[PDB]
């Protein structure tokens, strides 16, 4: 399953 | 920016014999940027039952992708796939040869 | 023994012709099992493996939500990309993502990553200790003092070192018949003359998994690295994968060249001879 935490650069 | 160019091949799920059902694959790798023509030919005409794979990309981060239609191999039948990609000046057609 | 999940993401901008494109798909191992295409019609992230279609309802919602959250966050890093590089909107670029864990025999723990590209080249990546950054030039240090002060890291190694781990376990188990293979390769070699004096001797391997192998050709015991052409691994589309590698040698010469596979499902690596 995929991650969270995902924060744009 | 950077380019690389699509490595091309052409070949049969299985070793192919005249009058038995297989599948045609023609696999592009080492590609960038994504953008790609990619057409299956039949004795140089574009094949329409054709699928293929989601976009997916290697370590190097060069793209992959698998095209393929389900064929049944005869002894006059030409097969080839034909490729357009940023890096080719023309399109490319890599013609598939039973006997490697 | 060995295993890996991993998620690939790539968005792409297309200058006036509307949203980005946006593709994700995950794997285990060399066997894909998800998928979402932002310009599909179902708006879902899709089963691509059978063994994760018993998976029920709260999953698909949660990974299609998870995964939509992830296209709008790239969706946005293009934008701002073309800002820390100050290009225009006159020509298309690409954002690449990759992440998540490998174990070993033991089904523990081995290493975990998380790496982003932008145009095809290193943009900010994760560093093997899972608590700090390795920024690629001086616009992904913008990025790295931003994901610093955030702490980015410390959420993702929450999820590297444990939950990534438990889903890759439970799909391991899940699908098992399809995961927990290994098919050896079959092998052989071909020989055609090129002319009266050279022949292309090539040494394949087809039907195997997982895919990764090692083919390589010896000349009186030596290797022939220079000398080979070695195709990439290749799906044959039924889960199995194929390669080969040639040389083209003087006819006459052919005893004296070998050709060697490695691969996890040999109980012993095979050496092909013409005699
Ligand atoms: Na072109």
């Amino acid at each position: 399953a995929l991650g969270i935490g995902i924060l744009t650069v | 920016m950077i380019q690389r160019t699509p490595k091309i091949q052409v070949y049969s799920r299985h070793p192919a014999e005249n009058g038995k059902s297989n599948f045609l694959n023609c696999y592009v790798s080492g590609f960038h940027p994504s953008d790609i023509e990619v057409d299956l030919l039949k004795n140089g005409e574009r094949i329409e039952k054709v699928e293929h794979s989601d976009l997916s990309f290697s370590k190097d981060w060069s793209f992959y992708l698998l095209y393929y239609t389900e064929f049944t191999p005869t002894e006059k039948d030409e097969y080839a796939c034909r490729v357009n990609h940023v890096t080719l000046s023309q399109p490319k057609i890599v013609k598939w040869d039973r006997d490697m | 023994g060995s295993h890996s999940m991993r998620y690939f993401f790539t968005s792409v901008s297309r200058p006036g012709r509307g949203e980005p494109r946006f593709i994700a798909v995950g794997y285990v191992d060399d066997t894909q099992f998800v998928r979402f295409d932002s310009d599909a019609a179902s708006q879902r992230m899709e089963p691509r493996a059978p063994w994760i279609e018993q998976e029920g309802p709260e999953y698909w919602d949660g990974e299609t939500r998870k995964v939509k959250a992830h296209s709008q966050t790239h969706r946005v890093d293009l934008g701002t990309l073309r800002g820390y590089y100050n290009q225009s909107e006159a020509g298309s670029h690409t954002v690449q993502r990759m992440y998540g864990c490998d174990v070993g025999s033991d089904w523990r723990f081995l290493r975990g990553y998380h790496q982003y590209a932008y145009d095809g080249k290193d943009y900010i990546a994760l560093k093997e200790d899972l608590r700090s950054w390795t920024a690629a030039d001086m616009a992904a240090q913008t990025t790295k003092h931003k994901w610093e002060a955030a702490h980015v890291a410390e959420q993702l190694r929450a999820y590297l070192e444990g939950t990534c781990v438990e889903w890759l376990r439970r799909y391991l188990e899940n699908g098992k018949e399809t995961l927990q293979r290994t098919d050896a390769p079959k092998t052989h070699m071909t020989h055609h003359a090129v002319s009266d004096h050279e022949a292309t001797l090539r040494c394949w391997a087809l039907s195997f998994y997982p895919a990764e192998i090692t083919l390589t050709w010896q000349r009186d015991g030596e290797d022939q690295t220079q000398d080979t052409e070695l195709v990439e691994t290749r799906p044959a589309g039924d889960g199995t994968f194929q390669k080969w590698a040639a040389v083209v040698v003087p006819s006459g010469q052919e005893q004296r060249y070998t050709c060697h596979v490695q691969h996890e499902g040999l109980p012993k690596p095979l050496t092909l001879r013409w005699e």
